[PDB]
């Protein structure tokens, strides 16, 4: 018997509006550590890794480990009928197939029990490497979301660079060239508006713009986002939820072969 | 209904060894660009050895496995792509009617630098039922073939 | 002034003649609220439209005749867009009027194709308790035997 | 000679967007009691009654009864022309073929005389039986609109169940069942959230979704909504708009499935 | 070299959103006086005269007089993701194919350098439009945009008439007749709301409503618009922005009068 009590529906709402245009079907692993979502997209390029800890929920109870799989657009439309100040009760049992979302409304008088039908897809678990990378940059999430929306217009795929100085965004689009470079943003009053460089080895890699745009729809979950780049292991975009868990997006590069000349 | 008797290695294929040998030769010909490693039968062996692209590519980049709809050509391509060091990412041209979602399933799904979590397991594209596809989709695939970014992953139609 | 057929059109079950067994059975079915989907077939000008209009004005008043009776005729082309168009949306709805079935008068029902008659067979079998169709036609043999097998 | 003056212009500019997509024309009937407007929808499912009494107007001049037919397509764009707190007047002559709507421009500088033609439409009054309703619910209006927007994401035909416990709005679609039940909201400070049940016998009626959305298009007219339903009587949605009169929506139920055992 | 830094980006974004469907390309003439843009439609229906003086910018540098024509929609994609309060850097070389926009849009020190290519169009010359307009009326701009939308709601063509009381608008159509009639309201606290009258020889004309909407999509650009019309001369709307320059729109009347 799996029962999770989300304290606020806003974080679930932002998680689902982040994952709405990326994943065909979402798989949840349920254990005493909490809930896990390690999955691929509809095109087998990106990876989603959502971890929700046990202490973040109001009441979290689980007897046996559960591997459920649900349609995602159906769950987006189910969660669309919900407020932002209501506790959310995810219910499932041992030997059935219905996922129940029970929450309050903004009237705070009426219960709302939305049933859903799961899927029977057996998905091989891909092992996350959990290795070190070549560059780690801490940056506020609104900056990354607005620069993804700003950089989607110039081109179709973008090359990003990180070095000892700071982070760099480049786009060789049909309109022309778009190049930004930001470093040493820590000299403000706010603690969110800060860019921190951790590692040494500079990296330049190109990625599709649409996957970055679908990654940046987790904007108000975390005030600060973490970007990890490496030459071999994929690009990591990590949103740290404050008292619930974390959410990582992994993005594979694209081919940019040099000219023969 | 092919539950445990499915082929998985190169020793379980049910085709003639010349066709499988030349198919494996064409699949391993891409190791110069993908991995970076350095009668009609004689015509095929001449065109598979003599002359290449300047970017270490073969002259042809798409294989047309024409034949009757049965006879297990898809399973053959699957086990050969498993044997050659790639992973099979299959796709279907019959459920894909709109050209926009076709380019999503082709130009936004594979044949880029799809460095996944398994770094030792690259991917190859297998397409079935290319005859029933609309002419816009095959014109799009022709434009992808004639793109000079460069196409590096093999296509097994 | 006006043509004699439009002046002296019969408006009563007794004013139509030679169909006395048919009119008796229609009155027997309509007094007991057991009227099925009707298929009136025969030569032109023998009293097909006027019989069902007399029965409609027996069932309904003058005010609700324009609301619970939909008439389609030779001015409407009878293909596959109509059966998924106005007649389906008419048959699949309730009315704020007294709790009785609707009525659809489809003139020249023999001009429908086999696919159109099969789609109409789906519409007829789907909605029965709230809609009672009336297909009037010249040739019985130009419609499918399934449509003959669902409407009297 | 018909002359009417409103106290605030926003009454028409909230009541005519509810008739923008629901009904196709407007049948104004003039009398010494005031103005009324009864219109049945083109599909003969939805019925709109609008009754504005003479005491709510600033001034009201009428001599004999008049039947008037107007088109709502241009009127639904002429509602965008007027302001929100201006004063509107309706003027109609005896034998003229055009009616005048005279008000002030939103600049508060310019007299606006918009002239609209009359469509000579032959319509007849249905006549409501006005039977004793078997269940009466007093509810908020925005709550009803958001619950119709909530069940617009599940199924195309909602189910209203009304028992002595209260009201249960349930939508079943291809996604999964979702039910929302309200009961006993008299313990609130404001008087507009008193979701009250006024009758005993339970009913269970299945209604269309787009029609209830078109009905809930009229939220800011009033604060509370009176929902009346019975075994065979249509759904009645009553709005006590300000002090000048009221509005009523009449909706037939959907056809029940042949679920005999 | 050419360089111009605008203090705020809302004016440029708003004027390029004003003429997003009016013209097909934007051609700036660069001199020591400022940025001149005189564009004419392909069907001889509307004309745009936008002047940005050099004193309105923080820095304006120009060596040689230039004429750059770029397809609007391409720069609409540039400034659809700009900022309301940001420093804008518009730059180009003397003989170059590129044009660069450098901005710090979200106040997050993100130096976004966007380059676009120049389109070599045919140089058509319109020297000076004749300005001898008898009827001049100053009116607030946002409510002028409001009543332009109001007249565009009902009809398809607007009959306009000056008179000693003010400006009267009308439109006709098979569903109704729209009419509005101005009155003098100088006794208000808002100086922008007052309508100033310099009108003689009243003239009745007709115009197309969509071009009026394309003109008056620049509502928040200036607090007071000016209307100038006369017999057989195209009507002018005019925004005098208080800092950097002015903007004028010309519309020729329709053939089918009244
Ligand atoms: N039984 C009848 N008694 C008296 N007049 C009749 C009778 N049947 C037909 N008529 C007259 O003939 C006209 C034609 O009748 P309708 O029923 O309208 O034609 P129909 O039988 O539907 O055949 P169609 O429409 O040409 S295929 C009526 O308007 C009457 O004037
Ligand atoms: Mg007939």
């Amino acid at each position: 018997m799996f029962e999770a009590r989300l304290v606020q529906g806003s974080i679930l709402k932002k998680v689902l509006e982040a994952l709405k245009d990326l994943i065909n079907e979402a798989c949840w692993d349920i254990s005493s550590s909490g809930v896990n979502l390690q999955s691929m997209d509809s095109s087998h390029v990106s990876l989603v890794q959502l971890t929700l800890r046990s202490e973040g929920f109001d009441t979290y109870r689980c007897d046996r480990n559960l591997a459920m799989g649900v349609n995602l657009t159906s769950m987006s439309k189910i969660l669309k009928c919900a407020g932002n100040e209501d506790i959310i009760t995810l219910r499932a049992e041992d030997n059935a197939d219905t996922l129940a979302l029970v929450f309050e409304a903004p009237n705070q008088e009426k219960v709302s029990d939305y049933e859903m039908k799961l899927m029977d897809l057996d998905v091989e678990q891909l092992g996350i490497p959990e290795q070190e990378y070549s560059c780690v940059v801490k940056m506020p999430s609104g900056e990354f979301a607005r620069i993804c929306r700003d950089l989607s217009h110039i081109g179709d795929a973008v090359v990003i660079s990180c070095a000892k100085d700071g982070v760099k965004f480049s786009a060789s689009g049909e309109l022309g060239n778009g190049n930004i470079k930001l470093s040493q943003t820590s000299n403000v009053d706010k603690e969110e508006e800060a860019v921190t460089i951790e590692m040494n080895e500079p990296v330049q890699l190109t990625f599709a713009l649409r996957y970055l745009n679908f990654f940046t729809k987790a904007t108000p979950l975390s005030s600060t986002v973490t970007l990890s780049m490496s030459a071999d292991v994929p690009l990591v975009v990590e949103y740290k939820i404050a008292d619930m868990g974390h959410l990582k997006y992994y993005l594979a590069p694209k081919i940019e072969d040099e000219e023969g000349s | 209904w092919v539950d445990e008797f499915a082929p998985r290695h190169y020793t379980e294929l049910l085709s003639d060894d010349f066709t499988n040998r030349c198919l494996l030769k064409w699949l391993k010909l891409w190791d110069l660009v993908v991995f970076g490693h350095e009668s009609h039968e004689q015509v095929l062996e001449e065109m598979l050895e003599a002359g290449l692209d300047p970017s270490q590519r073969p002259k042809q980049k798409v294989a047309l496995l024409c034949g009757p709809p049965g006879l297990g050509k898809t399973t053959l391509a699957h086990v050969i792509a498993r044997h050659a060091g790639y992973s099979v990412v299959e796709m279907n041209a019959s459920d894909d009617r709109s050209p926009e979602v076709f380019r999503t399933r082709i130009e936004a799904a594979t044949q880029m630098e799809s460095v996944l979590g398994a770094g030792g397991k690259p991917n190859c594209l297998v397409i079935d039922e290319i005859d029933g596809a609309p002419v816009a989709a095959i014109n799009v695939l022709l434009s992808i073939l004639n793109r000079k970014g460069l196409l590096m992953r093999p296509i097994i139609c | 002034n006006l043509p004699w057929v439009e002046k002296y059109r019969p408006q009563t079950l007794n004013d139509l003649i030679s169909h006395q067994d048919i009119l008796s059975t229609i009155q027997k079915f309509i007094n007991e609220d057991r009227l099925p989907h009707l298929l009136l077939y025969g030569p032109p000008g023998t009293g097909k439209t006027s019989t069902i209009l007399a029965c409609a004005k027996q069932l309904y008043k003058d005010k609700e005749f324009g609301s619970m009776v939909l008439e389609l005729n030779a001015s409407d082309d009878r293909g596959i867009d109509i059966i998924r168009g106005p007649i389906l949306s008419f048959a699949s709805t309730r009315t704020i009027f007294k709790k009785g079935f609707k009525l659809v008068i489809l003139d020249e029902a023999d001009a429908m194709t086999q696919d159109a008659q099969n789609a109409l067979r789906r519409v007829i079998e789907k909605f029965t308790e709230n809609t009672r169709f009336c297909l009037i036609c010249n040739y019985l043999s130009k419609i499918i035997p399934a449509l003959q097998s669902r409407c009297t």
